[PDB]
């Protein structure tokens, strides 16, 4: 009934009102060329390239930004739009440089392809061109901006996506030039987005520059691990080597972007690697050996221990396969002590309610809600491109967001009221007028951070965010189908783990020191040699040597997150899988391959022998972890919040404040990124 | 700018050498390691400054059709000086 | 115009006007009938059709397309039969060429056309040989291009460039062997196609 | 003995149904008699509902749960609740 | 004359591929995601299938990226999911098949730059 | 040449060489890059 | 279902087929060793010969087990009229190639791969 009738070439097509006409192309499969449009970013209609006739009109119209008509018939390939097209793209052209051979865009640039595609084959320039002096923006994003073509694509994602009002254009006419007019540095967790969008070769990878031609690459799509978000990713490979990682588009979670860790971390994989089984010698010193010798040693130890004499830790990047065969092959020895470096409170339901610790709203229903209230968390930081999404229904939809923690800068204006905990009673309690805005909204989000479950008295923090969200479940005030509680995770194993019924924390170790202890990349430092008996048998299995390795008995190689073939579950319970873009280094292995070759040299034989195997056995513990790409939704909020009330536990005074404070705090956090020297050049840029 | 590693091996203008351990560089044991003398970061870095009187320059990297792509070098950063990005060849503004 | 080919209104009319005439005469067979715009005729026939659509084409007085000028196949895989016979033909009368094409699948013999031109012999061997198509009746089919032995069929999309197995002398056995292959440098795949559309004209519906 | 119980269930199957009754009306009591025993609800669309125990060194069973009522799953986790393989 | 055959249509005795590069394959089927460096959808109409990827070692002679796997270059290229799995069904390759993703319409408005009372105005052009 | 001399360069060699194959001077090929992926050195005192 | 043969009609047409190249392939052999002059035993050849068709024992559709028995048929035409040379005989026993590992943990050994 609203539709409205139109014609592409001809051909009828029905659009809603407000459809513009490039829009009304797309569905008939015609891509009107463009610059300076991006569907994720406001229109411009400055570049002129996406003119097109409109038939019985004399003029042409910018299909970008002209909202169709009833019964127009938009003509893409009459000669009136082709000139029109020959006629922008020679603008466009006459003062670019000659830049190709040494621009790193050569091959995979807008500005080549579509002047192959619609310009002429020829100049008529005859003048001299313009030549622009260069920008530093900081030490990710290297500026040429000779080659820039005034799109204002970077300046529109700035301002509209980052938050961040620091570039624009100064001068006029020939002249305007983008920038920062000051020498200033662009330093977002968002800031690498910019060369992805910008069409030229203006805006550039510093770590990538020159090192690669886009056709020579191999794109393997796989699943970023810095952050429990779930990005979406490409990985560019060449002869074997991972060369720069790309977002991959996905709608419900990272749309087309990427955090400056997920994009420029990589550079950590070719460093601090562990190529090696290592074992000590005689001198206490670690040395290589086989692996055949290595998994004796590891086997004959785990022969002879039993129940709560063996543990294990796994750290932050462990994928859900090497969970489960680590957890099997503890099982066998009647040990149940497989714990997780983050916490998660125990109390009450625990891990048997996977809702208790879901995103349960989902990342793509942050915008449908009407309030989000933030507890403990900084997502700017913990989850950028969550963050995003929020800043992005702030933009959109009028979107009200309230803090309680320290007040971090979250790149939109929200409404602090302040760090105590105690303000979550108050709330709960009806006393507090926020209380009221939440009564009132029909679609309210209640987010806790992990980072916040990580004190003492998280448990109590848990029991009184959901509080909180019972309140306004039996208020009436949403829909019914409508989840309110959610946790924002920002560890990529955490979920998984929690799934497969991991002990969150190391409290269960520091109860019952064992006498083996097993740690799968774990990094964090949450158990020390201190806290174990003298004698304790450390092995380490991971793919860097950094906190964990130096202390162990035995390191075991492992494969990165770009080496195998792994599954990942993002803070929504949304299963993932990489793929495999290299082979690990050395004689490292595939994690859950060693633990799988161990069962067998202990005389305990785990059940499967491939990746398929091992993940039919996945399935039988939680069905939703071979679910690719599905969010399996989670129910029983009801019940979770009654066994959340049933003890209590005080709120300690401390206010809540964050990990991660400032920018400084985000680009180190795990032992990839820890090892790249990327990394390091962004916290000495943002502290010097 | 060729030097020598603590093993004797000439190292290359792209910093190759074999290590202490490596075996492969058994392949120069009776032979020899063909390396270029005329390392091009030296040489460049010979060529004197060129003072300019404009805030614009061009560079095609000499002899016309025979050098490089022409391009335009921007001058204005009074810091440092405009170098060509195909040729090296550098330029300042008097 | 200096640059562009011209175009041929007389011999694209005489075209399609005898691909009419043959689908007229033969439509127990007949498809599709198409004419390029660099004026090449196509009859594309149900491969029940082969013996009498080329019988016909060669001895009707007003086709005598006496000459086979070749015999090949096109694989693609995204079709249920992804063989596509091609049967190119040259009439000296009429000074005129015409394509024939069929279809077959990986287990569906066609008939071989060696009765009505003797020249099908070795094209069929060869299709054979490098796409694995049976040709019924043939009075010889067997390898013609590949070495003795050789398992596969090469020319399939679907078979590696480089094969599975490579050859050596080995000293030890005094002789040739076969062993998996290994490259020194794996061929570098390049991704060359561009995400723009180049010709409107060919787009197809979505 | 026991060391942990695992139920997997449909949101919205019909066959379901008595589980999805039983987490909400007996679950919360079980788990206050059990405090320290794991009991992990797994919620995943389309599965034929399922009830897995383990017991030391690492021997699962699984009993199905198909089209039972809620009272056969309170009779099927007492059986497991009493059992030591 | 035609006979019945209700056998599911399978040749990977016949197509001469060793048995290793059959059963422990994995192929991937997929439409390419749009490289993101670009505008252009051009690359993402049809669907692809590739397989795992396999192991590339320094050549020590040279340092060029030598491989032992055979299929480690080939890309099919298919019109719909369905002749890829019917493809890969019948060659015996076990698979997965990745659902197409395609970008949601969007709701685009110029007019939205300069609203007097929200905050999609703009601060610059 | 004794008539149109070459151009000078600085880089061109002062003394042609012939065919060195069969000789100590023939060429050797190797990999003129450097080494891609680091790996982790372990510390050289006792702390298992 | 309903399909063009190539020569059977049915599993029990074919399988007269396989038959009659068995018997083929069997009764060649011992001419084939002494021709090419290989140092195989003559049962040997015949265990080979064996194994190749038990590998295909699975197949259920005559149009695939015709196009073996095609197949088949060549190469046995290959090597009567000794069109074959020595070394194309004896690549049927991989000679040279060292024995592969089979089992999780020699696989894990040595390498990546499944
Ligand atoms: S931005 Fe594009 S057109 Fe300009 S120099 Fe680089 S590759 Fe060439
Ligand atoms: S730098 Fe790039 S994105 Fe920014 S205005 Fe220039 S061409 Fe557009
Ligand atoms: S894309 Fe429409 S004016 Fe730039
Ligand atoms: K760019
Ligand atoms: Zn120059």
């Amino acid at each position: 009934s609203n539709l409205i009738e139109v014609f592409v070439d001809g051909q009828s097509v029905m659009v809603e009102p407000g459809t513009t006409v490039l829009q009304a192309c797309e569905k008939v499969g015609m891509q009107i060329p463009r610059f300076c449009y991006h569907e994720r970013l406001s229109v411009a209609g400055n570049c002129r390239m996406c003119l097109v006739e409109i038939e019985k009109a004399p003029k042409v119209v910018a299909a970008c930004a002209m909202p169709v008509m009833k019964g127009w018939n938009i003509l893409t390939n009459s000669e009136k739009t082709k000139k029109a097209r020959e006629g922008v793209m020679e603008f466009l052209l006459a003062n670019h440089p000659l830049d190709c051979p040494i621009c790193d865009q050569g091959g995979e640039c807008d500005l080549q392809d579509q002047s192959m595609m619609f310009g002429s084959d020829r100049s008529r320039f005859l003048e001299g061109k313009r030549a622009v002096e260069d920008k530093n923006i900081g030490p990710l994003v290297k500026t040429i901006m000779t080659r820039c073509i005034q799109c204002t694509r970077c300046i529109r994602f700035a301002s509209e996506i980052a938050g961040v009002d620091d570039l624009g254009t100064t001068g006029r006419g020939n002249d305007m030039q983008v920038g920062t007019y000051i020498e200033k540095m662009f330093m977002s967790e968002l800031s690498g987005n910019i060369i992805d969008i910008c069409p030229v070769g203006a805006l550039t990878s510093k770590p990538y520059a020159f090192t690669a031609r886009p056709w020579e690459t191999r794109k393997t799509e796989s699943i970023d691990v810095m952050d429990a978000v779930g990005s979406n990713i490409v990985v560019s490979t060449r002869t074997g080597e991972v060369m720069r990682i790309l977002p991959r588009m996905h709608e419900d979670i990272n749309e087309e972007w990427i955090s400056d860790k997920t994009r420029f971390a990589y550079d950590g994989l070719k460093r601090q690697r562990l190529t090696e089984p290592m074992v000590r010698n005689e001198k206490g010193l670690l040395t290589h050996t086989t692996w055949e010798d290595a998994l004796s040693r590891v086997a004959g130890m785990l022969q002879s221990f039993q129940g709560n004499d063996v543990a294990a830790i796994a750290g932050g990047l462990v994928d859900a396969e090497a969970l489960i065969a680590l957890k099997d092959l503890l099982n066998r020895v009647d040990s149940d002590t497989l714990c997780t470096e983050e916490v998660f409170p125990t109390a009450g339901a625990g891990t048997d309610l996977r809702s208790n610790y879901l995103l349960n709203t989902t990342i793509a229903g942050v915008e449908e809600a009407d309030v989000v209230l933030l507890v403990g968390t900084n997502p700017r930081f913990e989850a950028p491109l969550f963050n995003a999404r929020i800043r992005k229904s702030w933009l959109h939809n009028d979107l009200k967001v309230a803090l309680i923690g320290s007040p971090v800068d979250l790149t939109y204006r929200y409404d602090h009221l302040g760090d105590s905990p105690k303000i979550l009673q108050d709330i709960a309690s009806g006393s507090h007028p926020f209380s009221q805005v939440l009564q009132e909204a029909k679609k309210p989000m209640v987010i806790l951070g992990s980072s916040a479950l990580q004190r003492n008295d998280g448990a109590a923090i848990l029991a009184a965010v959901s509080n909180i969200a019972q309140k306004i479940r039996t208020s009436s005030g949403v829909t019914g189908d409508w989840k309110v509680m959610n946790i924002l995770h920002r560890i990529a194993s955490q979920v998984a783990a929690l799934d497969l019924g991991y002990k969150p924390g190391v409290e269960a170790i520091q109860k019952n020191p064992p006498k083996m202890l097993f740690l799968l990349g774990a990094d964090g430092g949450c158990i020390t040699r201190q806290d174990l008996p003298k004698d304790c048998f450390i092995v380490y299995q991971g793919h860097h040597g950094d906190v964990g390795a130096p202390i162990a008995d035995v390191i075991l190689p492992g494969a990165a997150y770009t080496e195998k073939s792994a599954t990942y579950v993002n803070t929504e319970g949304r299963a993932q899988q990489t793929k495999v873009a290299v082979t690990p280094p050395g004689l490292a292995r595939e994690d859950w391959k060693i633990i799988r070759a161990l069962s067998e040299i202990a005389g305990m034989t785990l059940p499967y022998d491939t990746l398929d195997q091992v993940r039919n056995r996945l399935e039988e513990v939680s069905p939703n972890l071979v679910r690719y790409d599905d969010v399996e939704g989670a129910n029983y909020f009801q019940q979770a919040s009654e066994l959340s009330k049933l003890v209590n536990q005080q709120l300690l005074a401390d206010p809540l404040v964050p990990p991660q404070l400032t920018i400084k705090d985000f680009y180190m956090t795990d032992s990839i990124s820890r090892a790249s020297q990327t990394m390091a050049k962004c916290v000495k840029a943002v502290t010097e | 700018g060729v030097r020598t590693s603590p093993t004797g091996e000439k190292v290359t203008h792209t910093g190759q050498v074999y290590d202490d351990g490596d075996y492969r560089k058994v392949r120069f044991v009776g032979r020899q390691k063909e390396v270029n003398e005329n390392f091009a970061i030296d040489l460049i870095a010979e060529q004197p400054v060129s003072q300019v009187g404009s805030r614009v320059i061009s560079c095609d990297g000499g002899g016309g059709a025979l050098g490089h792509p022409r391009v335009y070098i921007n001058l204005d950063k009074e810091t440092k000086t405009g170098t060509c990005g195909y040729c090296g060849l550098q330029f300042r503004q008097q | 115009r200096p640059t562009v080919r011209p175009r041929n209104d007389v011999a694209h009319k005489q075209l399609s006007a005898f691909g009419e005439y043959v689908a007229e005469i033969l439509p127990k067979y007949v498809q599709q009938v198409q004419v390029s715009c660099f004026n090449e005729l196509e009859i594309c026939i149900h491969p029940d059709g082969v013996i009498p659509v080329l019988t016909f084409l060669r001895d009707h007085s007003n086709a005598q397309f006496k000459s086979l000028a070749d015999l090949t196949a096109v694989d693609i895989p995204t079709r249920q039969n992804r063989f596509e016979i091609v049967y190119n033909l040259l009439s000296l009368r009429f000074n005129s060429r015409i394509r024939v094409k069929t279809y077959t699948d990986e287990l569906t013999p066609i008939e071989s056309s060696v009765p009505v031109y003797k020249a099908a012999n070795w094209y069929e061997r060869e299709i054979w040989d490098m796409f694995g198509v049976f040709f019924a009746n043939h009075p010889d089919l067997r390898r013609i291009l590949t070495d003795y032995g050789f398992e596969g069929h090469p020319f399939r999309k679907d078979f590696p460039l480089s094969g599975y197995v490579e050859l050596r002398y080995d000293d030890e056995v005094k002789r040739v062997v076969a062993e998996p292959v290994e490259l020194a440098q794996e061929f570098r795949k390049f991704d060359l196609n561009s995400p723009w559309e180049a010709f409107p004209a060919y787009r197809q519906p979505p | 003995g026991l060391r942990e119980i695992r139920i997997h269930l449909c949101q919205r199957s019909p066959g379901s149904q008595g589980v999805r009754d039983f987490i909400e009306k007996r679950y919360v009591e079980l788990k206050k008699a059990n405090p320290d025993l794991p009991i992990l609800i797994r919620e995943c669309s389309d599965v034929q509902p399922k009830l897995w125990a383990r017991y030391a060194f690492g021997q699962e069973k699984n009993v199905s749960l198909n089209n039972f009522s809620a009272d056969q799953v309170t009779r099927a986790l007492e059986n497991v609740l009493s059992s030591k393989a | 004359q035609l006979i019945t055959v209700d056998e599911k249509l399978d040749i990977t005795t016949i197509t001469g591929v060793p048995e290793e590069h059959i059963k422990t394959r994995k192929a991937r089927i997929f439409v390419p995601a749009r490289n993101n460096m670009q505008s252009g959808v051009n690359n993402t109409k049809k669907w692809k299938m590739e397989f795992d990827t396999r192991e590339r070692w320094e050549n020590p002679l040279m340092g060029w990226a030598s491989t032992a796997d055979p299929l480690s270059n080939l890309v099919l290229t298919f019109s719909t999911k369905e002749d890829a799995v019917a493809f890969a069904e019948k060659n015996g390759w076990s698979y997965d098949v990745e659902e197409r993703k395609v970008p949601k319409p969007k709701s685009k408005s110029y007019g939205a730059n300069f609203s007097w009372n929200k905050r999609t105005r703009v601060s610059t052009k | 040449p004794t008539v149109k001399p070459p151009t000078a360069r600085k880089f061109i060699w002062t003394n042609h060489k012939f065919n060195l194959s069969g000789t100590p001077q023939q060429y050797v090929p190797y990999s003129t890059t450097r080494k891609k992926i680091q790996e982790w050195v372990p510390p050289s005192t006792p702390y298992k | 279902t309903s399909v063009k043969p190539i020569f059977s009609r049915d599993m029990n047409e074919a399988k007269r087929r396989v038959r009659e190249l068995y018997r083929a392939w069997y009764r060649e052999v011992p001419n084939t060793v002494h021709l090419f002059q290989l140092d195989i035993s003559v049962k040997q050849g015949r265990d080979k010969v064996r194994e190749m068709f038990k590998k295909n024992a699975h197949i259920t559709d005559p149009r695939v087990v015709d196009l073996l028995v095609i197949k088949g048929k060549m190469e046995l035409e290959e090597t009567i009229k000794v069109w074959k040379q020595r070394t194309h005989v004896m690549r049927f026993f991989h000679e040279t190639e060292a024995p592969r590992p089979k089992d999780f943990l020699s696989k894990f050994y040595v390498g990546h791969d499944p």
